[PDB]
């Protein structure tokens, strides 16, 4: 099984700033690697196949390279959208691995509807926190119910 | 009488491949084989001028191309001698060859022996784009893997 | 658009079956995926099949557990899992792409699964809907905190507003 | 008149090399460049029958040798190459029985560069140059 | 600069067993690697050149082999004379760069040739001779002092 | 029959010149690159440079740009290494070898070379009488830890006998 392998494991940078994730394969790949994103909490999404493609709709600023075993990700100049955790695929061998992912976050930097649009933002992660908190509680319900229709 | 030939594709990117040549008597050239991770699609596939590897597939060359015609597909009048057209990729990355063709040959005159097969990265429009490049390249864009063509046994 | 099944919460034990249904390409030019997702955790892909041939790929991980399936007509894919228990507690991801790319992971479907019975199967009715009812404060006072929680990030936006 | 070659080596092991072929009507055949990667001493040259690389340098086959035979050698026999203590050898050697065309053509077929002194270290395909 | 990076960083093995150290380098170095072995208090010797060939004088249980970036020594019957430090170096690119060294020594009716006994004896002057030239650096500053 | 003769043991003081020497017999150095690698004590090998007596061209490790200065006498058929500026830093084992660009295929035997400093300054002040009992203070330590020394290496001999 090829342990892909990435660092680092997470890193913190500066909006503008310069960028490099990497991936290193346990074996070579010849390129067979693919690059997803998944920012906050929503699906993963496909940046670059192939080690150096990029998919359809991926902003320009985002690059890959590598060959062999070592590869890596490369965001030229840093938006505060990309905040997310990166993960690299081999798919030369079954079974596809994955790294661990590179978690990115921002430290820091120096309009209503910018002040309207931040708020909304909060609304999906608090919606998701509370029906975590549902699930958990319908879970304890659940053998109370199953003992009630014995 | 019997002459056969061979090409393995090699480049930085993930491509990779073994193409055989055939070609008995004064027959056509059968290219035969098989393309591994390219994209799914079609793909620009042409002899080019020189077996010049030092420089990995750029110092290929031109499209082999000795009668200075303009370039176009397989079955045009108006083509290239390399010009081959297209291999097609499945969803799988890989590309079956299979190809004959009249205008190249394993001997005399219009002879690959000796040159470059390139495998490209877009669709080769067989010269019917609109502009210049593609009466030259067919807009087959960059070269992901190449190789010599050699004597087989 | 990949459209998944909907959140599933289940027993220890059970067996569940995600739907991917795909609009906008046939499933058959491609390969549909899936991936596994613990939550705080990173991607496992699962397997894929091959809806032209219902060939199918695993990772031994799951090869058992994890069940994949398409029906081309209805141009949907399956993912089936079975002896659930903690560890299959995670989000699943359906993807389509080519070998090289999963050019579609989307959506995701959360699936939950629970967990001692012996404390209700020799207890009286009486005691048993008592604990029952005990859950109801205790879950209103767990989203009261969140409440507050994201009361106080309200709060610094609504002063730049003003 | 001027014909070219060129010739890239590759293996598994440590040897790199660009061999260049340039033969003027049909005088000699002037063969040049630079091998590196190389342990000091002398190393076997020769062209093998087959550009085939399907399977590394094994399947290159043996010397170049139509006349099924120095008098008595292979076509393809051009003895050694020298390599220093920087693992470096500079490639010159001018040859008659050799040609970049005819029934003699190296063109399409396979140099080899050797473990020891006239396994397979390196080979390449020779091709048409500029 | 090219880390060459080496696993494991010390291990233990019975004799006769099979060992096998790895070498991996941040960069392809084509074959370009030397594997030197080291005894305590003695030189550095060549085992392996160009990734694979053993040098003069080295027993053939030695072998090396590997490609690109990962590459591997391997002693197949493992005689009590190979506890030692084992180091790789690429000299692909400059500067040459050395692993950080894997030693390797042993696990729990020899024969008399008495040779463990004589090595003995170099080791303790040795020893001794660092606790002199210890203590004569600590003589040092304290005679400069007296001078002034 | 191939050997490398290096110079003995140094020993000097913070800031101070020295030159090592590696002297060949059964080859010619012409033939060869002369290498020089340095080894702190418990630490790995490092590679400083090398020389090809030949042309005496020399390549460096970039680190040791400063510290080190290689040259060779191929009359004398002996090579040369010059540290100055020397630390703490530098205390070492140095090694001269010799071979082509891809092996070593002979090394010497090595030479040590200890660096002593700041501790001066601490005794400055203090008077006379209290420098010269410091130093009298140092023999049975030192005949103490040579003691330790012998009494490991006798319960070594130990199960040997």
């Amino acid at each position: 099984d090829i342990k892909m392998t990435q660092s680092p494991s997470s890193m913190y940078a500066s909006l503008g700033e310069r960028v490099t994730i990497t991936c290193k394969a346990s074996q070579d790949i010849k390129s067979y690697l693919s690059w997803y994103q998944q920012k906050p909490w929503k699906s993963p999404k496909t940046l670059i196949y192939y080690a150096t493609r990029l998919a359809d709709g991926v902003p320009s600023r985002f690059s890959g390279s590598g060959s062999g075993q070592d590869y890596s990700l490369t965001i030229s100049s840093l938006e505060s959208d990309d905040t997310a955790t990166y993960y690299c695929l081999q798919h030369r061998e079954r079974p596809l691995t994955v790294g661990a992912g590179t978690k990115l976050e921002l430290k820091g930097s120096d309009t209503v509807e910018d002040i309207q649009k931040r708020l909304l933002a909060l609304d999906p992660m608090m919606e998701q926190e509370i029906e975590e908190i549902r699930q958990k509680y319908q879970c304890k319900r659940q053998p109370i119910l199953d003992a009630i229709e014995a | 009488m019997e002459m056969k030939a061979v090409c393995v594709l090699k480049g930085q990117g993930p491509v990779e491949g073994t193409i055989h040549f055939v070609q008995k008597g004064s027959g056509p050239v059968v290219v035969s084989g098989t393309i591994t991770g390219l994209t799914k699609g079609e793909h620009g596939f042409h002899v080019h001028q020189f077996g010049d590897n030092t420089q990995g597939c750029t110092s290929a060359g031109p499209h082999f191309n000795p009668l200075s015609k303009k370039h176009g597909g397989p079955k045009d009048q108006e083509r290239h001698v390399g010009d081959l057209g297209n291999v097609t990729a499945g969803k799988d990355g890989v590309a079956i060859v299979s190809i004959e063709d009249s205008l190249i040959a394993l001997s005399g005159d219009y002879s690959i022996i000796g040159r470059t097969m390139v495998v490209h990265e877009k669709r080769d429009d067989l010269g019917k784009g609109d502009n210049e490049e593609s009466t030259q390249t067919g807009n087959a864009g960059s070269r992901l893997a190449c190789g010599v063509i050699g004597i087989a046994q | 658009q990949l459209q998944q099944s909907g959140a599933e919460l289940v027993r220890p034990g059970a067996l569940v079956k995600l739907s991917c249904k795909a609009s906008g390409f046939n499933i058959k030019d491609y390969y549909m995926y899936w991936v596994k997702q613990r939550p705080e955790q990173g991607l496992e892909w699962i397997g894929w099949i091959d809806p032209e041939n219902d060939n199918t790929i695993y990772d031994p991980k799951f090869q058992g557990k994890a069940s994949i399936s398409a029906d081309t007509s209805s141009n949907t894919a399956y993912l089936q899992l079975s002896s659930l228990t903690s560890e299959d507690t995670a989000v699943y991801y359906c993807g389509g792409g080519p070998l090289y790319a999963m050019d579609y992971w989307g959506q995701g479907t959360s699936v939950t699964v629970c967990s001692d019975y012996e404390f209700l199967k020799s207890w009286t009715v009486e005691d048993i809907q008592k604990r029952l009812l005990a859950l109801d404060p205790m879950m209103e006072q767990e989203i009261e905190e969140i409440r507050q929680k994201y009361q106080s990030k309200r709060q610094p936006i609504l002063d730049a507003i003003e």
